[PDB]
RNA sequence: UCGA
């Protein structure tokens, strides 16, 4: 009774912006562990790997009229200093939508053009129809069928020709779009024209800061709240799992070794800060070559592909060293290593190779306990 | 002078002070500098 | 067992955590064999505090040293000579991983070495004369338990490492389904363990102690630690894997310790996961159950306090220690004894009596 | 809030009092005085 | 200068003030925050704290 | 045995061919145990009469279009999809749609045989252009669920025959989903909220009792096994 | 017209009380004052203006009141 | 874990709604798949696989010429009983041909039905929904500890 | 539509899991209808199950008894395998006494009238020449899974030891849909189901129990 | 001395 409508405080150290601290509706729950939103963890950085949070209750009139003005999380949903979204479908969301705008060639169910005996047959009289022939084996979500639209709004340039009087209200229309596009655009609000479109973090971060500009808030935060739910729900659906089979090597690389660390055997004869370096800027390239034919290799549906080259997380670096070759790694000192890292991690490393490896690695972890101190002094003065 | 609010996206409150904004603007991605 | 092996540059006539440079925390290529690079903190101590490797062993003069074979001629041998230092830098050390022909000796032409640089090198049979024992000659015992050490970097697998000693003994410890070898030895050289030291055969079994008869006539026995709170707060409890007409040998386990089965480390359970997002109730490093764990208490764990209350002479009298507690209701004191503690066997609540006692005040006013 | 009333007005945080405090200590005449008259004390001395 | 006493190297900072007789006059929000006042900025600046509320005569008459 | 205690159903109407049902509350975890059930027996468990194909007059080998009209073949395709028709027929009823000149084609220009009947006469078929002709012949049959188009040589034999998706079931659309209600201080109990959208076939009321009519019928050859004990009421 | 009937702390949304004050500043003292005056007038002294729920903490009631026009004010 | 892989609990399901295999046998832990990649920790999922090859049995064909992924085999290993525990020393392990040829092996679950291919993917049934997986995901026997 | 009235038949495999049958489904239907059976299989089917136990030397779980193997809590991981059924709704009290040197199993205990135990070889523990065994434990009906009840809420004494009580009979439950047919020719989708006890009861009647659970919950 |  007394919790309803009570606002309180939560704290995440440490406190980078002012993001860091956010007003939320309490929702008494079990247990002793404490119930986050997923969206607003860009804004903490808060990490589930067993992170603390502190929160703090408001007492006097004036304070929770602040909690619910100012500090309320659905009122701040852009970063106060870029101006771009803060909270918006990431990691698992990125993924779980990137799934459902992609359009698959020769999918089930897909449409194809009327030919002699056969009409068009392709389309569907309704979205509704569309999720009665998706239950059943007939449909699939990412067909290129074509269906008729009633109460989603149509693109502005299209609209215009379609209608000329107006928009369409109850007017029903047609376009060819997948069907995950058009569940996609029902989670927007109705007023906001089709995409069809291929969902990437850049992208849907156009749209959101679209939406912040045009739009009141409230539509805002709950626009970010529909495209959760549907990114969870088709993250598990996405087919997105990880296994040695997933992961594998490219060729090229032992060709390339067989090039570089013959041709670069052939710089041996030579052999001094040149030759390190040629020997260096040589292998600079076969790590890149690597990656190049890696890239290559792998087919568009394997799952570690489209995680990173839809946005939600990785780097293509990052699957450099997975497999392939990790590279050469730097020494103590700013000088690289000519002897790379010919193993990669699916490959496994030798004994020689990890204690390199644990050179670069741990200079870096030193450094990322030194530069949070550092700028922590750095923005004291700032504020001050 | 300033300008539109980053966050608001609108122009700024006559209450916003922007020195600790700012101040926290820069600091806080200090951590991704080499 | 991996705080008894820590080495630690900090102290009396030793650097300060905020005086030390980053020079030291790198790992030096004298490390390998000696000190494991891996396992360290990842707070302000890094690099300053790591464990000792396996295979080394301490010097008179405080010198550490790692075996190696030495290998004369293109063909290993049997000698095994303790290097150290400066004198491995004096001799080139061949990799443990090498082609061995069954009478023994160098197979392949070209071989692996590692110089006084410390530099890899590329030579042949010729040159070499020492050679690693084995693979895991630097990694430590926390780091040689991981399995599949050598598919993870170098961060995440110092993270592994820390764990391990950051679990927690379980009611029933199982061993890992899949695991390095190193966790037989392991256990039994913390310590927390039961061993036989006399070839001999068990003359009674029971949850208090065991006693073993040997062969020579003599009679041991071995009392069981039972549900023993430890430093931390967890239990040392132990329980016997013997039979009472079984027959053991020297050196055989008797009884497991708190995170063992059977002989060897058992810090968790062996769990079917599946791999997929769910429903966003695991997002970002989040975790899901089964319902199973909780009613099989395959992952429930007992947690032991101690609490402790003293009965001083005061300035102003005697604290006395009793039933007779001023102001209560006779409701709250039920679970106490005459003597005014709380009853064995009993339960509890925060705010409950633990133990009564009473102080003199004056003036009341 | 046990009696349902509105939460009153705050004063003045005890740490700066002792803050005065420990400036008088160091011999530093320290005095909060009001825009218009003279200085004004906190206790028995500010 | 007690907001540069609070910042950094306080013993100089205070030395310097006593010496000249420094006049604090608790303008800037940090001086609020020691001594427990207002901030002046945000809902703290002189105008908004000092607005009046009534309900509106045509309001009021409905009840 | 067992004992429960107060679950309930309520109605809200969102509209004539939408409305919501709550059951309040379910013992964990219910609501997601006959949630689906209950889905599945609404879409495909209900006897109702469609179009099973078509026959347009004057369109053989087009692919496309028609001479007459500014609705192309497949728009017609699409519009008579949403005639909502229920039959007693259980067999396949042949209709018949005719109309010429210029004009504008509705549901009620049809003259449907005796024992079917179309509920929507407002209902815009086409639109004839001037100095056109249309004349359309219709295949009602009755079914349950969805049935995509069908191929069966009958069909295909046949120069002119256009066989159609068949929309049986009149529940259009239906959505749940499931929170968590405190019924005493035991926490975390279920509550189901459902969403029914259907067509002037049946109302949404009719259509969960028939609904939940199949299901018990549906689980009663389990319970005849014998009837031990179950879950009160 | 998107709201879809916001639930709680939420409603009313900020924009409909933001074209009734200045700023988010104005608002905050607005209906934080007037939460002081309805607590008051349950123990100035002018009643609630809309009809209150069945137990509503006043700030609730004062962001109620503001969203229909019903309060007035004056910047200092 | 032991690799580094660390996390609360987020939710515990009952023991009904829990994506489980044909068996009718339902998983234990989720592990969220966009964490395995990035942190560049891959022997989780090697120990995950080995985990599902040593906790049932398996058996090696062999004929008569033996398979080339053996040369380098492991000695007298080919058989091995269900729930076998097996040892794989750091940089003395199984190797990335072995596991693959090891996901070969034994599946009988109560009958001749295996529930692991190949590729050590399996086909879950969600238990609340009541409908299969689109996709097959990974499974397996993983150690983690409290 | 096609009219065909859905008949089940059983099947038998073993005595503790028995498979089942029904045809025909429109097509769809059995993935549902198999998973609503088996969640309220997994779930409602009641117990048999023992709440607390007694135990005369300990008055607590976390001491051992002289002359045996085990300890209590050990003890107590061994008795939760217990598969028990009672006919009576008021609990009751069982009895266990073993002296001598032995192996105490599940058949040891003498159940009151009208509750029997379903897996007497279970072992419990091993006592020697000093080893005595005094337990009593209570035998409770219920469903599903609830955990130990403590004394403090409860009215008991210090003695009595609750222990988390499991009320079940099944074990596994599994399920499989054969639309078979083909693509056209009506298929009709069939599903054929895997349901296993404890010996608590009979597939038969946990299929039965699970079934009237549910009719009784659909309304309308 | 460890956790993020």
């Amino acid at each position: 009774e007394v919790i309803a409508e009570h606002p309180v405080l939560l704290n995440r150290a440490p406190t980078l912006h002012r993001l860091g601290i956010q007003a939320f509706e309490p929702q008494l729950v079990e247990g002793k562990a404490i119930q986050l939103h997923p969206l607003v963890c860009e804004a903490f950085n808060a990490d589930f790997d067993g992170d603390q949070m502190a929160v703090h209750l408001p007492l006097s009139a004036e304070a929770q009229a602040e909690a619910r003005i100012l500090m309320l999380s659905s009122n701040n949903i852009l970063s106060p200093a870029s101006g771009k979204p803060l909270a918006m479908p990431r990691l698992d969301m990125v993924t779980g939508l990137y799934y459902l705008t992609t359009l698959v060639e020769g999918a089930t169910g897909e449409y194809q053009a009327a030919t002699k005996d056969a009409p068009e047959q392709g389309v569907y009289s309704s979205p509704a129809e569309a999720i009665m022939a998706m239950d059943r084996g007939a449909l699939s979500v990412r067909a290129k069928i074509k269906v008729r639209l009633t109460e989603l709004r149509p693109p502005t340039d299209l609209e215009a020709q379609l209608f000329e009087n107006g928009w369409k209200p109850g007017d029903a229309w047609t376009e060819e779009t997948t069907l995950g596009r058009v569940m996609f655009n029902e989670l927007l609000p109705k007023s906001y024209p089709f995409v069809n479109e291929q969902m990437h973090k850049k992208v849907q971060a156009r749209i959101i800061n679209d939406l912040a500009e045009r739009f009141p808030m409230i539509v805002v935060a709950q626009t970010v709240d529909k495209l959760k739910d549907a990114g969870f729900y088709w993250a598990t659906r996405s087919g997105v799992t990880v296994s040695m089979a997933d992961v594998l090597v490219p060729p090229q690389k032992q060709e390339i070794l067989e090039r570089h660390e013959a041709e670069a055997d052939a710089i041996e004869r030579k052999y001094h800060t040149e030759r390190n370096e040629s020997l260096v800027k040589i292998w600079q390239d076969a790590t890149e070559e690597v990656g190049k034919a890696l890239e290559e290799f792998y087919p568009a549906d394997n799952p570690i592909i489209t995680i990173v080259k839809s946005g939600a997380t990785g780097n293509l670096t990052q699957t450099r060293t997975l497999a392939g070759m990790k590279g050469l790694v730097t020494n103590p000192k700013g000088e690289f290593i000519p002897r790379p890292i010919k193993s990669s991690f699916r490959e496994g490393l030798t004994v020689l190779e990890y204690f390199i490896n644990t050179h670069g690695a741990r200079k870096g972890l030193a450094d990322t306990a030194l530069r949070t101190a550092d700028s922590g002094y750095l923005t004291r003065r700032l504020v001050d | 002078c300033y300008g539109r609010s980053m966050a608001t996206g609108k122009l700024v409150d006559i209450g916003e002070a922007v020195g600790i904004v700012a101040a926290q603007s820069i600091g806080e991605p200090g951590t991704q500098l080499t | 067992l991996t705080h008894k092996r820590r080495l630690s540059a900090l102290g009396p006539g030793g650097l300060s955590r905020e005086r030390a440079g980053l020079e030291v925390r790198d790992v030096h290529p004298s490390h390998y064999g000696r000190m494991c690079p891996i396992e360290t903190p990842e707070g302000p101590n890094i690099g300053l505090i790591g464990s000792l490797s396996v295979y080394a062993r301490v010097n008179p003069f405080g010198f550490i040293e790692t075996p190696y074979r030495k290998v004369e001629n293109g063909v290993v041998t049997d000698q095994i000579d303790y290097l150290t230092a400066d004198e491995e830098d004096r001799h080139v050390v061949a990799q443990a991983n090498s082609p061995t022909d069954e009478n023994g000796r160098f197979t392949e032409d070209r071989v692996m070495v590692r110089k006084k640089g410390g530099e890899v090198e590329f030579v042949s049979a010729d040159q070499v004369d020492y050679m690693d024992v084995s693979p895991r000659q630097m990694v430590s015992v926390a780091t040689a338990m991981i399995p599949f050490l050598e598919h993870d970097d170098a961060n995440r697998a110092l993270m592994g490492a820390n764990m391990q000693r950051q679990a927690v003994p379980l009611v029933r410890s199982e061993a890992p389904l899949v695991g390095t070898g190193m966790e037989l030895r392991a256990a039994i050289d913390a310590g927390d363990v039961v061993v036989a030291d006399k070839t001999g055969v068990i003359e009674e079994v029971s949850a208090d102690y065991i006693t073993v008869m040997a062969d020579d006539g003599t009679r041991q026995s071995y009392r069981l630690r039972k549900f023993a709170r430890s430093n931390h707060g967890t239990c040392a409890n132990q329980r016997p894997i013997v039979d009472a007409g079984q027959r053991v040998e020297a050196g055989q386990v008797i009884a497991d310790g708190p995170c063992t089965q059977n002989g060897e480390m058992a810090l968790g359970k062996n769990l079917l996961v599946a791999i997929m997002p769910w429903e966003g109730h695991n997002y970002e490093d989040a975790i899901i159950l089964s319902n199973r764990l909780v009613e099989e208490d395959v992952l429930t764990s007992i947690h032991i306090e101690e609490h402790e209350i003293d009965a001083r002479d005061t300035k102003l009298g005697a604290e006395e220690i009793t039933r007779d507690i001023p102001n209560v209701s006779d409701e709250v004191l039920a679970d106490l004894d005459e003597r005014g503690i709380v009853r064995i066997g009993a339960e509890v609540r925060d705010g409950d009596i633990l133990v009564g006692k009473v102080t003199p005040k004056g003036e009341t006013e | 809030i046990v009696k349902g009333e509105n939460i009153p007005e705050p004063g003045i945080p005890e740490s700066f009092k002792v803050l005065l405090k420990e400036l008088q200590s160091l011999c530093l005449n320290v005095e909060v005085l009001s825009s218009d008259g003279a200085a004004i004390e906190m206790r028995d001395g500010d | 200068w007690l907001s540069a006493a609070s910042f950094q190297e306080t013993t100089r900072v205070l030395t310097d003030a006593a010496i000249n007789c420094r006049s604090d006059k608790l303008n800037g929000l940090k001086e609020n925050v020691i001594i427990g006042k207002l901030i002046p900025a945000g809902t703290g600046i002189s105008r908004y704290r000092n607005i009046n509320v009534q309900p509106t005569e045509e309001a009021r008459a409905a009840a | 045995m067992l004992i429960s205690q107060r679950p309930t159903l309520s109605e809200e109407t969102v509209a004539e061919n939408r409305s919501r049902f709550v059951i309040e509350p379910l013992e964990p975890g219910f609501g997601y145990t006959l949630g689906n059930s209950l889905r599945r027996t609404l879409l495909s468990s209900i006897p109702g009469a469609a179009v099973t194909s078509i026959r347009i007059d004057g369109v053989l080998h087009e692919f496309t279009t028609v001479p007459g009209v500014k609705e192309d073949v497949t728009d017609i395709i699409l519009n008579l999809k949403g005639l909502v028709v229920s039959s007693d027929d259980d067999e396949p009823v042949t209709m018949y749609l005719r109309k010429q000149g210029p004009g504008v084609v509705t549901a009620g220009d049809i003259v449907p045989p005796a024992g079917v009947t179309v509920h929507n006469p407002d209902m815009h078929i086409a639109t004839l252009n001037d100095k056109g002709k249309l004349e359309v012949e219709l295949v009602v049959e009755r079914g349950r669920g969805y049935v995509p188009a069908v191929q069966n040589k009958a069909s295909g034999a046949e120069i002119g025959r256009i066989p159609v998706d068949s929309i049986y079931s009149p529940v259009l659309k239906v959505t749940y989903k499931v929170e968590a209600t405190r019924v005493e201080q035991r926490t975390d109990f279920d509550k189901l909220i459902i969403d029914v959208e259907t067509k002037n076939s049946i109302s949404p009321r009719d259509a969960l009792a028939s609904a939940g009519g199949t299901l018990v019928e549906l689980f009663g050859l389990a319970r005849e096994l014998n009837a031990d004990s179950e879950h009160i009421e | 017209s998107a709201y879809d009937t916001p639930l709680g702390i939420t409603n009313p949304p900020i924009d409909e009380l933001l074209s009734r004050a200045s700023s988010k500043y104005a608002l905050v003292i607005y209906a934080a004052k007037r939460a002081r005056q309805i607590n008051d007038y349950y123990n100035e002294y002018v009643g609630p203006l809309v009809e209150p729920g069945l137990q509503e903490k006043p700030l609730s009631i004062a962001l109620r009141e503001i969203h229909g026009d019903l309060l007035e004010h004056t910047e200092g | 874990g032991r690799h580094g892989n660390k996390g609360v609990i987020g939710k515990i399901l009952p023991v009904e709604d829990m994506p489980f295999l044909p068996d009718g046998t339902p998983v234990d832990i989720i592990l969220n798949t966009h964490g395995v990649p990035r942190r560049m920790n891959i022997g989780q999922i090697l120990e995950t696989h080995l985990g599902w090859v040593a906790k049932a049995g398996w058996n090696i064909d062999v004929a008569a010429g033996v398979p080339d992924w053996a040369s380098k085999l492991p000695e007298e290993l080919y058989s091995a009983p269900a729930d076998s525990t097996v040892a794989t020393p750091v940089f003395d392990g199984a190797q990335e041909g072995e596991l693959a040829g090891l996901l070969g092996s034994t599946l009988p679950n109560r009958d001749g039905e295996v529930m692991v291919d190949a590729d050590g993917k399996s086909t879950l049934f969600d238990g609340r929904s009541g409908e299969p997986f689109p996709y097959p995901v990974t499974v397996g026997y993983m150690y983690i500890l409290k």
